[PDB]
């Protein structure tokens, strides 16, 4: 009764992709299937449906002609072939199961979409890939207040979205808070992770942010110390 | 083919809250509605199909009504786990499934917290890197309607700033961040900058001066 | 049709009812269930009985 | 297309002769048939016992 997907990633505008979705726990000749995309932070948007029992497909109007969709009940899979993408297709893509097949066109009054997948991220652009630039944001009296003071690391200007910053190789879990990355007009991401620590302990112990960029192979440790 | 619905609804925990949708004639006229709940981060759930039929696993607090060309979810008594998006669906003879606009929920329970603000100037290595970025962090401000304004020595600025949307933490309050882009010569040009945040009329501002 | 309960949908029995209406010349037949508000008194009112 | 029927049941104090008097007949039925009519008959219960 599970739905998994695969096939996402980063392509430049003009490329092509092949998304796939594998199901488990039922037969495919009793259910229709849906591909539903969703831009990050926004509402849903239906993309396509295929009926059970062979083929009667439909696409949304903005995606007409560019896409194609098939199923395979020999392998229990869905394929969604995407050709000639544009920059407004950066989204999560969800593989949803429609109980009681037949396009909602003929089997009205009861369609639903009961079980859902976990989605797959796809983004497009020419910005390509780039490594992060790191600075330490020092603990300061303007950040200090009474018993505690905050220090952190600013990791900026990178395209390949999944990036991680830890504190002291994963040691400090108190006060460590990485904020959501921000997407600049330049097209590159940026973020800053900060942690508070007793003001008696400004420079005393080790506070080294471990920056790892997994699409690239960047690994750098930066120490944060009070301002000179 | 638009399925107009309100963007956000509200209510105290423990009473009936309705959620409407309005489609024309191919949407809700000759078709049926579904309702989908989207908790933050997860996959969407199914709530109501065929205008009033909850499937197995949906508790008996949700109902469903379809009257002519409008539809309505009706949550009977809010709780601490129903703070989510809710979408209505249709089919539209136009030959395309249509979706709602979504509606958040605002249990409005947690008292009013104070947005803790923290501001950082561009570090030294960044100064040597021929660039400059101001960093304004906001945290712990449970009602999430924060906004930000940036200040050079006396004037407001509106260029080179990026602002995160508020994000929920573990303690179920919010956090946000904003960045200011500057060339170091502009960094030393003005004697000081500041980040101000406004929240429920109230305002708190931080300020830093170059060295 | 061989209607076996171990069949997938696509060979399963569906029951079908088709309606059709006609308005030839006849005096009166099946209509709808007209509504009916309430009756007030002692006020100049606009009524339909 | 409506076949209207008025009727009245008065008690005579005779057995089978047409009396004299005044008695107005009240409507009974209304049938939206559409039927054409040009002739009619009567029905009687025979003598067998
Ligand atoms: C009754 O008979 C007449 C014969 O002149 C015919 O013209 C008429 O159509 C008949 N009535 C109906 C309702 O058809």
């Amino acid at each position: 009764v599970q739905l998994v997907e695969s096939g996402g990633g980063v392509v430049q505008p003009g490329g092509s992709l092949r998304l796939s979705c594998a199901a488990s726990g039922f037969r495919f000749d009793d259910h229709a299937m849906h591909w539903v995309r969703q831009a990050p932070g926004k509402g849903l948007e239906w993309v396509s449906v295929i009926s059970g029992d062979g083929g009667s497909t439909y696409y949304a109007d903005s995606v007409k002609g560019r896409f194609s969709i098939s199923r395979d009940d020999s392998k229990n899979s869905l394929y969604l072939q995407m050709n000639s993408l544009r920059t407004e297709d950066t989204a999560l893509y969800y593989c949803a199961k429609d109980r009681s097949y037949g396009p909602p066109d003929v089997f009205n009054y009861e369609y639903g979409m009961d079980v859902w997948g976990q989605g797959t991220t796809v983004t497009v652009s020419s910005a390509s890939t780039k490594g992060p630039s790191v600075f330490p944001l020092a603990p300061s009296s303007k950040s200090t207040s009474g018993g505690t003071a905050a220090l952190g690391c600013l990791v900026k200007d990178y395209f390949p979205e999944p990036v991680t910053v830890s504190w002291n190789s994963g040691a400090l879990t108190s006060g460590v808070h990485t904020f959501p990355a921000v997407l600049q007009s330049s097209g590159l991401y940026s973020l800053s992770s900060v942690v508070t620590v007793p003001s008696s302990s400004l420079g005393t112990q080790t506070y080294i942010c471990n920056v790892n960029h997994k699409p690239s192979n960047t690994k750098v440790d930066k120490k944060v110390e009070p301002k000179s | 083919s638009v399925l107009t619905q309100p963007p956000s609804a509200s209510g105290t925990p423990g009473q009936r809250v309705t959620i409407s949708c309005s489609g024309s004639s191919s949407n809700i006229g000759s078709n049926t509605v579904n309702w989908y709940q989207q908790l933050p981060g997860t996959a969407p759930k199914l709530l109501i199909y065929s205008n009033n039929q909850r499937p197995s696993g949906v508790p008996d607090r949700f109902s469903g009504s379809k009257s002519g060309t409008s539809a309505s979810l009706a949550i009977s008594g809010l709780q601490s786990e129903d703070e989510a998006d809710y979408y209505c669906a249709a089919w539209d003879d136009s030959l395309n499934w249509v979706f709602g606009g979504g509606t958040k929920l605002t249990v409005l329970g947690q008292p009013k917290a104070a947005p803790s603000v923290t501001l950082f100037p561009p570090s030294s290595e960044e100064l040597q890197a021929n660039k400059a970025t101001l960093v304004c962090l906001i945290s712990d401000f449970y009602p999430g309607a924060v906004t930000v304004a940036w200040k050079a020595d006396s004037s407001p600025v509106k260029a080179g700033v990026e602002t995160t949307t508020p994000s929920k933490q573990s303690n179920n309050k919010y956090a946000a961040s904003s960045y200011l882009s500057l060339t170091p010569e502009q960094w030393k040009s003005h004697r000081s900058y500041s980040c101000q945040v406004t929240h429920e009329g109230s305002t708190v501002e931080k300020t830093v001066a170059p060295t | 049709y061989g209607f076996q309960p171990t069949n997938g949908v696509g060979y399963q029995p569906y029951r079908v009812v088709v309606l059709s209406f006609e308005l030839l010349h006849a005096p009166a037949t099946v209509c709808g269930p007209k509504k009916s508000t309430n009756l007030v008194k002692n006020k100049c009112v606009n009524f339909n009985f | 297309g409506y076949f209207k029927i008025y009727s009245k049941h008065t008690p005579i104090n005779l057995v089978r002769d047409l009396p004299q008097g005044f008695s107005a007949l009240e409507p009974l039925v209304d049938l939206p048939i559409g039927i054409n009519i040009t002739r009619f008959q009567t029905l009687l219960a025979l003598h067998r016992s």
